[PDB]
């Protein structure tokens, strides 16, 4: 029992039920009214008595009985139909879904919202660390760039330093040495020779 | 003359 | 009971309005609002994009003011050991040359 | 039984209740969630972790530089001490070779 | 269908056919018996006033609530939704109470398009990197095989010193 037809508003915005006590309390109003305008009638064709008077308190209650017996059955009818009322209108089938919440037909679970919340986070984090770890290797081949002209300059040194030794005679000093060495060698045995025929 | 019902719960049995 | 069922079911039902009225009309402004801080998170997030941090740092150069110098240096031991060379082998001719008669 | 029914509108007004009050809150907090990050604005376990820790000391690189060059200096002296040992021996064998008149 | 609008017509009609069977003249008669021994022409004609009256007051105010808050467009609304909505037969959601699972179900697209987009921003920034890097470990391999390089011409030039080393010992007696 007690169903507030929560979904029955939000799409009508009054609720059912108030609308029928609505419609009821207009209902009745009208039937008395029609009962109030027969006896109100009846009563002045009634002052139209020679002869012989008839009381109106009797008529009074007469017009309360005919009005009972309307209740009755105005009553039990007006259930009947607003049952019928509360089915077949003023109701979402509950096989319908409003057009208000159509993003909750293929419902998002609790568990994959806060699971893609912090997946969210977790990115913002990531692009957090990508973008400075992208100027960190940009830096460094920035600073990259100095190291390698340097030993560029070291290198241009050296090649500057066969080209000096090029010029004036000696390029490769290593032959230089092993033939200087080795004349100086004959040099030494021939000198003894010499020294040694000397006397 | 009224004497109407006045009521009419709306969601009772 | 009656009055006190009238009272109540009033109430009743202006709860049940009020809460269908939300049920219906809050998520849309709620939405609105969410939206907005969205689009202003995203935003302020590619406003870090310059971080900047210098690093650099370096041991500079000691140029070449001295590099010259060796390779100065270095030529004259060029020309002295080619010119060396040249005039050795003639003292070896002048060596052999005293070695018969 | 009226008693059940009213007993059962009695505890649905309490949590339609319950359910506003949640409403009104959750509103009004993506609301002033929306308003202060609106109003913000205006007034290292990266991909390839490795490459930014492998990174060589260039500092001690431009270091060994210097003392390379220091090294190929007193190389430069060996050798210019070498040579001196050699023409002073080239001059004393060219004296005695022209002192055989 | 009946479009909602023809039932309610239609059931209000059946609430006072069944109305007017109650009250048939004769209930309306002998209980009035009291006046209608005289003039029964007159209390014919006052029950045929009250019972016209009547059914179209009751009709005259129905139709003034369709008028009310547009009660005709809105159970035509009503029967399109329910045609459209024909099809699934399942249960739909309905509101479970709790306001944040609701919120959630209505927040999670753009909370997804969200996700998206900053997964393709980190995409990008990571490709970028991927690049980036490869240049940097390609110039550590070019200093690496520079300081090589000088190192190599280096001991070339240390290595003379064997030689100057048995230009001393010729040279010594």
């Amino acid at each position: 029992s007690v169903d507030p037809m929560t979904y029955e508003a939000q799409f009508f915005g009054f609720t059912p039920q108030t609308c029928m006590l609505r419609i009821y309390i207009a209902f009745q109003d009208y039937l008395f009214e029609v009962m109030q305008a027969v006896e109100q009638v009846i009563l002045k064709k009634l002052d139209g008595i020679p002869d012989c008077d008839i009381s109106p308190v009797q008529i009074r209650k007469c017009t309360e009985k005919f009005l009972c017996f309307m209740k009755g059955h105005f009553d039990n009818l007006f259930s009947k139909m607003e049952q019928l009322f509360l089915q077949l209108i003023l109701r979402i089938p509950s096989n319908i879904l409003l057009p208000e919440d159509k993003c909750k037909e293929t419902p998002y679970s609790e568990e994959d919202f806060q699971h893609l919340q912090k997946e969210i986070e977790q990115l913002q984090e990531k692009y957090k660390t990508e973008l400075c770890t992208k100027q960190a290797l940009l830096a460094e081949l920035e600073e990259q760039k100095i190291v390698q002209a340097k030993l560029k300059q070291t290198l241009t040194f050296f090649d500057e330093l066969h080209n000096v030794g090029r010029d004036h005679g000696t390029s490769d000093f290593r032959e230089s040495l092993v033939s200087l060495v080795q004349n100086s060698r004959k040099l030494q045995n021939i000198r003894d020779n010499v020294e040694k025929e000397s006397k | 003359l009224d004497h109407l019902k006045n009521g009419y719960r709306r969601r009772f049995c | 009971m009656d009055s006190d069922i009238k009272v109540l079911e009033d109430q009743f039902d202006e709860i049940i309005v009020d809460i269908a009225t939300k049920r219906k009309q809050y998520p849309r402004k709620i939405l609105e609002c969410v939206i907005k801080t969205i689009k202003a998170k995203q935003e302020i997030l590619k406003q870090y994009h310059p971080v900047v941090h210098p690093l650099d740092l370096k041991y500079d150069p000691d140029p070449a003011p001295h590099m010259e110098n060796l390779k100065c240096r270095g030529e004259t031991v060029a020309k002295e050991i080619s010119e060396a060379m040249k005039s050795l082998p003639a003292l070896i001719e002048q060596g052999e040359g005293f070695s018969q008669v | 039984s009226l008693e059940a029914s009213v007993a059962e509108m009695k505890e649905y007004i309490t949590k339609f209740s319950l359910e506003r009050q949640t409403w009104d809150q959750l509103l009004l907090h993506y609301q002033q969630e929306a308003k202060e990050i609106l109003s913000r604005g205006s007034t290292l376990g990266s991909s390839q972790n490795e490459v930014l820790n492998t990174k060589p000391d260039y500092q001690k690189i431009l270091q060994n530089q210097s003392k390379v060059f220091d090294c190929m200096e007193l190389v430069m002296d060996e050798l210019q001490g070498s040579v001196k040992q050699l023409q002073a021996f080239m001059d004393e064998s060219t004296q005695c070779f022209q002192k055989v008149s | 269908t009946i479009s909602r609008v023809k039932l309610l017509d239609t059931m209000v009609d059946t609430f006072l056919q069944k109305l007017v069977a109650a009250g048939s003249y004769q209930r309306f008669t002998d209980c009035y018996k009291c006046f209608y021994q005289l003039q029964p022409a007159m209390t014919q004609q006052i029950y045929d006033k009250f019972i016209a009256q009547l059914q179209t007051s009751i009709r005259e105010e129905i139709s003034d609530i369709k008028e009310e808050g547009n009660l005709e467009a809105v159970l035509n609304a009503l029967d399109k939704i329910v045609e459209e909505g024909k099809v699934r037969k399942e249960p739909a959601w309905r509101p479970s109470g709790i306001p944040e699972k609701d919120l959630h179900s209505v927040m999670a697209p753009y909370f997804l398009q969200q996700r998206d987009t900053l997964r393709r921003h980190v995409q990008k920034q990571e490709a970028e990197n991927q690049q980036l890097a490869d240049a940097v470990l390609a110039g550590r391999r070019q200093v690496e095989e520079l300081q090589l390089q000088v190192q190599a011409q280096q001991q070339a030039w240390q290595a003379l010193h064997r030689e100057q080393r048995e230009l001393v010992a010729v040279l010594r007696e």
